[PDB]
RNA sequence: AUGAUGAGGUUAAUAGGUUCGAGGUGGAAGCAUGGUGACAUGUGGAGCUGACGAAUACUAAUCGAUCGAAGACUUAAU
RNA sequence: CGCGAGCUGGGUUCAGAACGUCGUGAGACAGUUCGGUCCCUAUCCGUCGUGGGCGUAGGAAAUUUGAGAGGAGCUGUCCUU
RNA sequence: CAAUGGUAGGAGAGCGUUCUAAGGGCGUUGAAGCAUGAUCGUAAGGACAUGUGGAGCGCUUAGAAGUGAGAAUGCCGGUGUGAGUAGCGAAAGACGGGUGAGAAUCCCGUCCACCGAUUGACUAAGGUUUCCAGAGGAAGGCUCGUCCGCUCUGGGUUAGUC
RNA sequence: CCGAUAGUGAACCAGUACCGUGAGGGAAAGGUGAAAAGCACCCCGGAAGGGGAGUGAAAUAGAACCUGAAACCGUGUGCUU
RNA sequence: UUAAGUUAUUAAGGGCGCACGGUGGAUGCCUUGGCACUAGAAGCCGAUGAAGGACGUUACUAACGACGAUAUGCUUUGGGGA
């Protein structure tokens, strides 16, 4: 696996930080590197949400971050119900995948590849 | 570490200063060659 | 025939904006500004604007038309440098040159 | 540990001989015909 | 180190994911029973499991571009 | 008395101090004694690896002989006769 | 007919630069400088032609000197090489939205993280306008910058009791 | 006698930038054109720049502006490797 | 065709000539300012507040001159001429 340059500690943190904001926004853009490694937490997280037993919940619950996400008529649910209940039926008959890349050309300030990482 | 010149108007304006040179004769005698040189700081 | 186009005093070291005018060289329009527009380095969005205005000043100085244009010859050489320096260790102070360039494009239709 | 003499300009010119920036890896893009990098997202029009 | 070397680019197992397994750890969660409690027992070698083995195109190697022969004389045999 | 732009710095050879001796004295002794700042981002040749270009009378993929070159190269005890 | 290596050094003849006196000249029909050239004398050096250049300058004789540079770890000013190398000055950022010619770097939001006998709040000394609101982006910010202790414009400090 | 590294330290807001606690020390920096006639408009660009058109004898005289050498940096190539 | 022998080509880059650019501020020409003098004035200013400053003063406004609250000046006598 992969370092990202970053200790161990900050590397957790950042992982399951880029994991949360894709699970509420279903599309970011960010550097190679990062995408190719959040691409199996996320999948992995997708799993635990397609069984939606209270273990696999509790377990989940380990690297997604508490947030709020205000929905259409200012309905409002957090991460962990948006993963087990708007994404778990969506990937119900899918076996794999739950995630695509798309490169993107390099960004100015640096020479990093940035990419769009998106469930699928 | 402490280096020189910790500032201080007060000290800075006695031991220095218009009226400082103005009392005595040595004071008296910067300031008549600071004027013959043309300079803008008199004291 | 031959259309100019000249930036002056260009805030960018010569020896850096000539690495990608090393591309551009002889090349066609089009091509010309695929490769600066992809080459992600410093110097290629103020390079794209030289060229950009060469071949305006083509179409409309002299009629002719962008379909047919190459680099004949695209070159920078030295400017007016700024003099700088860096509080460096034990007092001493180094000097750090902030130089420039000027860029000049020429575009042709290969004819007379 | 400081160069005991001059790189005259023939030598500093032929160190530089492999020191350059390649071409870009660019390709047509399929729908707008303006060119775009191999493999990623075109940034003109934003397809494949 | 980079570049090289090597395994692969859909007519595809190259890598990720999914499924199964090896190895590691050691009895998950929730229940029910017993205890005043600190806890214990059954479920259930359970649960978890980075690189390790296999299968599967689910996701990405989709599109395209560049470089690269047409073979000299002379003499001797043929 | 190989090797400090590879290392140490115990001895010795700066400034402090002290004992014995010499000098009226300041000080001194290759007499002791305790303490005492080891800088440098490698241009060239050299050397260890690792690429690109070109030549090998066509352009290539693979297997190669070996002109040379380098590496090893030590030895004990016991038993038998 | 003889002589002609040469350092410390002695002697002689000269070439050049500025200025002055006189004489005689050249110059927008293009002077001095500058650049090029395959030209002339024994040397110091002298011309000629062609370009740039846009006003002064040669020649003869004679006078005077701040008169000739390659070295003084010379002085001043420019530009190299080392090299696209060292360095980028203690630290946790990620992502959505917006702004713009341009965004890892500016604004807003969520999450995360650091301090917390302090990176928090006051108040002195010192600095003086760095304070605030608009606007800008050359330069200064060790990168970028739409941002700022930067630049432009206009503002801001109220005591009988401190 | 000197013509901008000279001649005052100072031809130019100079005993001033600046440096020092202070006595004190102490710079660097002249030249568009005859006339400002200082480049109306158009084109690329956010702007800086530029390219036309026009002013002028001249704009490689366009404000860093007379002449514009050398070091140094480039772009072509005839002959070589 | 095959054997033997011989010789191009190459230029990633480099060299030398040449051409055209930049950078830079030598050189030439120029003078606003200096330097050394000559001849003649003159060779005392202050409590009547000096020499030197600081603040101010304009239609607008920083700097430099000039001026002082009568302030980017007032009066008067003469010179001159839009
Ligand atoms: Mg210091």
């Amino acid at each position: 696996y992969r370092k990202l340059g970053r200790t161990s500690d900050q590397r957790k943190a950042m992982l399951r930080d880029l994991a949360t904001s894709l699970i509420i926004s279903e599309r970011i853009e960010t550097t190679e590197a990062r995408a190719k490694e959040v691409r199996s937490v996320v999948e992995k997280l997708i799993t635990l949400g397609k069984k939606g037993d209270l273990a696999s919940r509790r377990n989940a619950a380990k690297t997604l971050r508490n947030v709020e996400i205000l929905n259409e008529d200012e309905t409002t649910q957090t991460a962990l119900q948006k993963l087990f209940g708007e994404i778990a039926e969506r990937y119900t008959e899918r076996q794999g995948g739950y995630t695509r890349i798309l490169k993107q050309g390099p960004r100015r300030g640096d020479g990093a590849e940035s990419v769009i990482i998106e469930l699928v | 570490v402490k280096r020189t010149y910790q500032p201080n108007k007060r000290k800075h304006s006695k031991v220095h200063g218009f009226r400082k040179r103005m009392s005595t004769k040595n004071g008296r005698k910067v300031l008549a060659r600071r004027r013959r040189k043309g300079r803008k700081v008199l004291s | 025939m031959e259309a100019k186009a000249v930036a002056r005093t260009i805030r960018i070291a010569p020896r850096k904006v000539r690495l990608v005018l090393d591309l551009i060289r002889g090349k066609n329009a089009a091509e010309a500004i695929a490769i600066l527009k992809l080459t992600n380095k410093a110097s290629s969005p103020v390079i794209e604007k030289v060229l950009m205005s060469a071949l305006a000043n083509a179409e409309h100085n002299y009629d002719m038309n962008t379909d047919e244009l190459v680099v004949k010859e695209a070159y920078a050489n030295e400017g007016p440098t700024l003099k700088r320096f860096r509080p460096r260790a034990q007092g001493r102070a180094s000097a750090i040159n902030k130089r420039t360039s000027h860029i000049t494009i020429v575009v042709s239709d290969g004819k007379e | 540990a400081v160069p005991k003499r001059r790189t005259s300009k023939t030598r500093k010119n032929k160190r530089r001989t492999h020191f350059k920036i390649s071409v870009p890896g660019m390709t047509e893009c399929p729908n707008c015909g303006e060119y775009k990098l191999s493999h990623r997202v075109c940034k003109n029009c934003g397809s494949y």
